[PDB]
């Protein structure tokens, strides 16, 4: 109560006033009557994720039967942010952006945990320049040795190719495939990079462009639940043609970040300390 | 396997909540295997939930969470179940659950309520015994020796 509602941007969303100390959050409310569950895990993560680079999580209070969390305060979501300006981006803030993103995400994978939905509209960016990360709601903790997880995570455009194949087991490789998408995203007319139309579909831009898997280059790929022989199409990989605003040492990291196997995606650490950063 | 941790789970359960000596360890499993076995309303979960892990992730939480004055297995029932959830909600191999099998309670806002509880009490070592191996082993461990 010990706010007010403004502009409104699970629940929806809404812009506010601690009207006591002034200062200005964003409020989810989440009706309580799985999506609670979900919110569940989110303020459990979230708890133990502080970083410049992840959001923050003020307050949780349970009103009215319904769960508001009081979230930090971000001008826009990336993908507003593409709408903002248009077709193009200084290429030193497409530098920063994957920086920022690389390094918080790289943290969560330090404190044990996959984001599992990576995509533009989840990343916060403030007029300050800097960049969040935003909506734990598909995040979960790993450590245990579990059976599997769970295929239904990540919006269809950023899912890597194995879970596309159906895969219920998978690692941190998972956030890095779509931290590849964002990337060539970021730096192009900031257009996702592969928009399939379903499953399959997504399955076929992604070999057109980076050459269809072959059981050498990814050995236990045949073995998944649903996985399908596509046609071996030529390996498009000269990607300058995807992403011209880009010079040929940040291609060399697209390049090993957007691996199909993911064991050949490299990991936070490493983009990092990738050349393409200096 | 499951199971045996799970009498253990019971066995803790009954040396915790003393003020009820009309308990026997197989009551508590045999609430945890009730809802895990409806939520199998397919659509819900392919696999069951509890597992050797899970109960240790279970055990945990009803660790430093049941209080030992209990007074009547209902309150104990729900406090479970709201532990029970949260190992779903935390651990679930789905990406979510119903909450149906869980509120045994009457009054909803009182099941939400230890939920914002435990989180805010248990947040930390929720993510650790996932993080951390040695801490997995020494829940493990201990819940074994509950016996």
């Amino acid at each position: 109560q010990k706010y007010e509602k403004l502009e409104k941007i699970y629940g929806t969303v809404f812009k506010a006033k601690n009207r006591e100390t002034h200062e200005i959050v964003a409020l989810k409310r989440v009706r309580l009557d799985g999506v609670p569950s979900s919110a569940l895990r989110e303020i459990c993560l979230l708890k133990e994720l502080k970083h410049k680079n992840i959001v923050r999580l003020h307050d949780v209070l349970h009103s009215d039967k319904k769960l508001t969390l009081v979230f930090e305060f971000c001008d826009q979501d990336l993908k507003k942010y593409f709408d903002s300006c248009n077709g193009d981006l200084d290429p030193e803030i497409v530098k920063s952006f994957l920086f920022q993103l690389l390094k918080g995400l790289g943290f969560c994978h330090s404190r044990n945990v996959l984001h599992r939905d990576l995509k533009p509209q989840n990343l916060l960016i403030n007029r300050n320049g800097e960049l969040k990360l935003a909506d734990f709601g598909l995040a979960r903790a790993f450590g245990i040795p579990v059976r599997c997880y769970s295929a239904e995570v990540v919006t269809l455009w950023y899912r890597p190719p194995d879970v596309l194949f159906g895969a219920k087991l998978y690692s941190t490789s998972i956030d890095m495939w779509s931290a590849g998408c964002i990337f060539a995203e970021l730096a192009n007319a900031a257009r996702p990079l592969f928009p399939g139309n379903d499953v399959d579909d997504q399955l076929k831009r992604i070999f057109r462009l980076l050459g269809t898997p072959t059981e050498e280059q990814w050995p236990s790929m045949t073995k998944l639940p649903d996985y399908k022989p596509y046609p071996m199409y030529p390996a498009t990989t000269s990607l300058v043609n995807v992403v011209p605003k880009l010079n040929a040492t940040g291609r060399d990291l697209l390049q090993n970040l957007l691996k199909c196997n993911p064991v050949q995606r490299i990991s936070a650490e490493e983009a990092l300390q990738h050349p393409y950063f200096s | 396997s499951t199971s045996e941790l799970l009498r253990c789970l019971g066995e803790f359960l009954c040396r915790r909540c003393y003020r009820l000596k009309h308990l026997s360890p197989t009551d508590p499993v045999l609430w945890l295997r009730s809802v895990d076995r409806s939520l199998l309303l397919q659509g819900w979960q392919d696999q069951g939930f509890i597992t050797p892990a899970n109960v240790v992730f279970l055990y945990m939480l009803c660790r430093d969470v049941i209080s030992s004055e209990v007074g009547s297995d209902h309150e104990l029932q729900a406090v479970l179940l709201t532990c029970l959830y949260l190992s779903y909600s935390y651990m679930g191999n789905e990406i979510s659950y119903p909450l149906k099998p869980f509120l045994v309670e009457s009054c909803k806002e009182a099941f939400w309520d230890r939920c914002l509880s435990v989180i805010n009490l248990m947040s930390s070592k929720m993510l650790q015994i996932n993080a951390d191996p040695h801490y997995f082993t020494q829940v493990f461990s201990d819940l074994k020796n509950e016996s």
